[PDB]
């Protein structure tokens, strides 16, 4: 926490851990995104998941994206087919273009996108 | 070229002798045997690599 | 090699301290300063110059003039010059400076108060009598020794405050310049140049309007009104590299300077004296 | 090989007699000239290390190396590298005097074998070509940290006088990759040195043949200079007369 | 660069507050003279060549036991014919200022005694003064924060442990003349709490009480107090009448016949003052 | 021991040079000097104190030395004579002094022997040993430099020289044919020239 | 090694005993002497563990205390 607050210049007497963690709930809900802050407490609690929703919402926010409610953390695993880019074919192909577009020769690296129960 | 600097300069040698004494002792352990056999074989394997 | 470079004429008493004293050169040349330039520019933000009045074949008048060091924001005591002897303890930061640089800015003001408190202090020092009484001895007589020489009543016709139109009236500048000491009216003379100078009916006006300001407080690198002239000034590094190896470039620049430029000389019916 | 004392009274005849042999004193020797050489040279590597350290460059050596976009850092290092090689030489030496430019290379068709460092002048100023590919996969070559390198008395005598001992990301790994990057920069440099001491003509035979370099060098070096790295070893090729008859 | 990132190394730092002195006239080089003591990681934090010179006091260790624990002490550098300021050993807050000859050290001494005795006006001042003074901007300013930052550091480091010991039940320790039927002793315990933390803790490393209660064991050190304290602070005084012989012997033929290699009393005067209480060893 | 004093005859007169170039005044090294084109002024200054200190130790007697000279510093190849970095050319009246400022560069810039060279010295390992016991400079380089340069300035010297006392034709004829100055001594001694032998061999 | 003044003393009073008996009619003698006890290779000479050195008018002394030892 002291070294987000440092690198977004806010001096660290001045500004609690509590009011910069909830200075993230703006974001939370109406982007339906975990805040990274949080994400980072929960896993620094972890090794000493998130999930959350509104009241009347029909989807939960969740580390891994929107999740139905109620539903597991994960959706059954052949819901998507990733076959298409998800392939050695298609990462080379994309990361040798990056490569040359960006006349890089390290540091570069593509993944393909899974997706939960939604997109 | 794609890039250069000017004449004159220096060296910009370390100071800290603190410093220097440090990392001496992290690497007394090496054996400058190994270190020498790894590097001429290194450099050699490289050469003959872009000479083939 | 006589070196004139007072403030040079300083002893780290104390051992733990080495005075390094790296100071000008020009302290070795006959001039009428009694200052060398590094000096000058340390403690009294001045820039030694010359000012050629008549260069053509061998008439070649040329009047000392210093510059100002300081920019158009400094104000009060940042802006004041040559400090009067009632702030100029203040302007300096004595306690800042060595012992030694204190006393010879009490016998420049003639503080001998100030003089007799830090010999007093020193007479507390662990090598007292053995060396810091000789260092006392040394630095006092050239002190000394420098401020008779400057001093003309010892063993012409320069106003200062006589320039200044819109001036409710007074001058008094010439008052505390005669209040000043030898030394700091001769400092002042050597590098204040009169923005007029008569010879036996015949005033060349050098600046239509005076830099400096002479005041109670000192000698200040104000202006007579409106806002201050604008005054602007290896270790192999990852930066210091630089990149791939590839506007009034043709023409001569004009200093962007404050020389001080105040005063009036008159001078009588002597001619153009050259000695 | 062996000496002998005789110690005697001068008003008696009796005489005592004892024997010495030098090879005790021999193993002194050689440990303690091992001992110097292998502090000066661990002495000369930290000091490298430091000194790149303090371009503070936030990469590791291999990660600057393999970043074929920071061309800034690369040429940094190596000019770095060798104005210290250079001030080895002439230890008053602090600078290098005439500006240098620099060029990273990018293909086979663009690098020449066996010389990654190389120098050119543009007919005005001296220009450093350098083989980055080359730079990456000598440093990316995997090293053995465990392997040991080699008369078995004075090695036994040796193995049971001498003693032994039981925050960096340095480890002998990167010690290595320092010391090969010190040692192909250095003969970039004698390379160099001859080039500007005895003309292009020269400098070009001697990358045909490094032969040169015996006298062209040793006439300075071996006198007024510190010994070369590889000096610390003697360097052979395994086989080297059969495979020369091939 | 070869260390890991960040990765706070480890070496030795020298402990002792003024060796951080140095001339903020860059062109002026100046070197402290500091005792090579300042190396030692103990509860000292200024050397043995600072200690004599500004405060005239000595360090000493004092074997205590079975297992010979060693407890630090100071003595007397005083003289016995020195008088009135010069029989202040360590002065208070209300006189170090005076005791202390700030015009006559130089500017980085003088902010490290403005830290030291809690004086936050005379920091400030010392601070706008430097702020407005020569090229402040250049490295100045770099050097003046370099000092106040090394100081501040080591109070911060001090002055947390200081206010545990002043809370604290196990241990506990008095500055006062235990000989309570006495009029020089007076309200030690609270002149010693008007100083500082930093200056607590050196009053603590320095004075040795003159009792000492270990869980249900009490030694004795002295039948008497060798120093007192008041309001100017710490004073080289004997409370109860004639100052003791101080020979001075270093620093600032029958009868060797007789007495060649013999065991010899040393004349110093070390520092006895006060009573300390203990449970268990915590050593 | 005798070779030793005229050694130091020789640095003196090294160190007379010095004295002059301090009373120039110089803030940068003559190889910066020569290297910066826009310090025309000073390079040319610098050749016209060089050649009134050549003519003083020259003629001791005399003292006078012209007092005016018209300058040009050449850079373009057509514009130098190998050999040659100095000219002296009349145009129909007026003296002017040709300079191959490249040329110059080019000399100064060179690597000298200085450590690569051994020669012999004062070398006493038993005093060293016994004063071990009883226990704003000039680098070599600087001083070889500075050297070079003088000695390049009297032969432009005598090259004027021939040409004050003789004409323009004989300065062209000496410029041709240096033969005339084998003897040189025969005034010269005071000229540095005259005190080494430098030769070629075909090999 | 922390006898560094046993050392010293015995070293100037064996040079003394030294001095008289070399010089049977002389009895005086340096009565101050700088002493240095080295323990380090290069504070020591081969071939003379002690040394006798000047610091510009200062008389030292040096000693190769591991050579000393050594001998022993
Ligand atoms: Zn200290």
């Amino acid at each position: 926490i002291k070294q987000a607050q440092s690198l977004l210049g806010i001096p660290d007497y001045s500004q609690t851990v509590v009011d910069f963690v909830k200075m993230f709930q703006k974001i939370i809900f109406p982007y339906q995104l975990v805040p990274n802050v949080i994400i980072k407490l929960n896993n620094f609690d972890q090794m000493v998941k998130i999930r959350l929703f509104c009241k009347n919402d029909s989807i939960a926010i969740s580390s891994s994206g929107i999740v139905p409610i109620n539903m597991p953390d994960f959706s059954p695993p052949n819901t998507f087919d990733y076959s298409d880019y998800a392939n050695r074919t298609n990462i080379n192909f994309v990361t040798q273009r990056v490569l040359t577009d960006g006349g890089f020769s390290s540091g570069i690296t593509v993944t393909p996108v899974k997706y939960n129960y939604y997109l | 070229p794609q890039q250069y600097i000017n004449s004159g300069t220096e060296i910009p040698f370390c100071d800290d002798a603190e410093f220097l004494n440090r990392l001496l002792k992290h690497i007394d352990p090496y054996p400058l045997s190994r270190m020498y056999y790894n590097a001429a074989n290194t450099m050699f394997y490289t050469t003959m690599e872009n000479y083939a | 090699r006589v070196n004139r470079c007072i403030f040079a004429s300083i002893v780290s008493f104390d051992a733990c301290i080495t005075y390094k004293s790296p100071c000008s050169p020009d302290a070795y040349h006959d001039d009428g300063w009694f200052i060398c330039n590094n000096h000058l520019i340390k403690r009294f933000k001045m820039s030694k110059m010359v000012l050629p009045i008549f260069d053509e074949d061998d008439n070649q008048f040329k009047m000392t003039i210093a510059r100002h060091l300081v920019g158009n924001k400094e104000r009060g005591i940042k802006r004041i010059l040559i400090p009067s002897a009632t702030n100029y303890q203040d302007v300096f930061n004595l306690n800042s400076m060595m012992q030694a640089e204190q006393l010879i800015f009490h016998l420049i003001y003639n503080n001998e108060n100030a003089v007799n408190t830090i010999c007093d202090n020193l007479k507390y020092t662990e090598g007292f009598t053995s060396n810091t009484q000789r260092v006392i001895h040394s630095v006092y007589a050239t002190t000394k020794s420098i401020l008779d020489t400057t001093n003309p009543n010892t063993f012409e016709l320069r106003f200062f405050d006589v320039t200044n139109a819109r001036a409710l009236r007074g001058g008094a500048g010439d008052q505390l310049f005669n209040n000043y000491s030898g030394f700091l009216q001769n400092l002042i003379r050597r590098a204040v140049a009169p923005e007029y100078l008569q010879i036996d009916t015949e005033e060349l006006r050098f600046r239509n309007c005076a830099t400096c300001i002479i005041d109670e407080t000192g000698l200040v690198a104000s202006v007579p009104d409106g806002p201050e002239l604008y005054n602007p000034i290896n270790r192999l590094q990852i930066r210091n590299v630089l990149k791939f190896e590839g506007t009034l470039s043709g023409y001569e620049e004009y200093p962007t300077y404050v020389p001080l430029f105040l005063g009036y000389q008159i001078i009588n019916s002597e001619n153009n004296f050259l000695r | 090989n062996k000496v002998r004392t005789v110690t005697e009274i001068v008003n008696s005849d009796e005489k005592i007699q004892k024997t010495y042999e030098l090879a005790e004193f021999d193993l002194k020797n050689l440990s303690s000239l091992e001992s110097y050489e292998t502090l000066k040279i661990k002495l000369a590597l930290s000091k490298y290390m430091a000194m790149l350290s303090t371009l503070e460059m936030t990469q590791p050596l291999l990660e600057i190396f393999r970043n074929k976009a920071d061309t800034r850092q690369i040429a940094a290092v190596v000019f770095s590298t060798l104005a210290f090689i250079h001030n080895r030489f002439h230890p008053l030496v602090t600078n290098f005097t005439n500006k240098m430019e620099f060029v990273v290379t990018e293909t086979n068709d663009t690098s020449i074998p066996g010389e990654p460092i190389l120098f050119t002048e543009n007919e005005g100023v001296l220009l450093c070509s350098v083989d980055r590919p080359s730079i990456v996969k000598m440093l990316s070559r995997e090293f053995d940290t465990e392997a040991l390198v080699n008369n078995c008395n004075v090695r036994i005598a040796k193995t049971f006088g001498a003693s032994k001992r039981k925050d960096f990301s340095i480890t002998e790994v990167e010690a290595t990759q320092y010391l090969t990057l010190l040692l192909t920069v250095e003969h970039a440099y004698l390379h160099y040195y001859i080039f500007k001491n005895y003309g292009v003509f020269e400098y070009c035979k001697s990358l045909t043949d490094h032969s040169l370099f015996t006298n062209k060098l040793r006439s300075t070096m071996s006198t007024k200079t510190s010994n070369l790295l590889l000096s610390k070893f003697k360097f052979t090729i395994e086989d080297f007369d059969k495979i020369n008859s091939n």
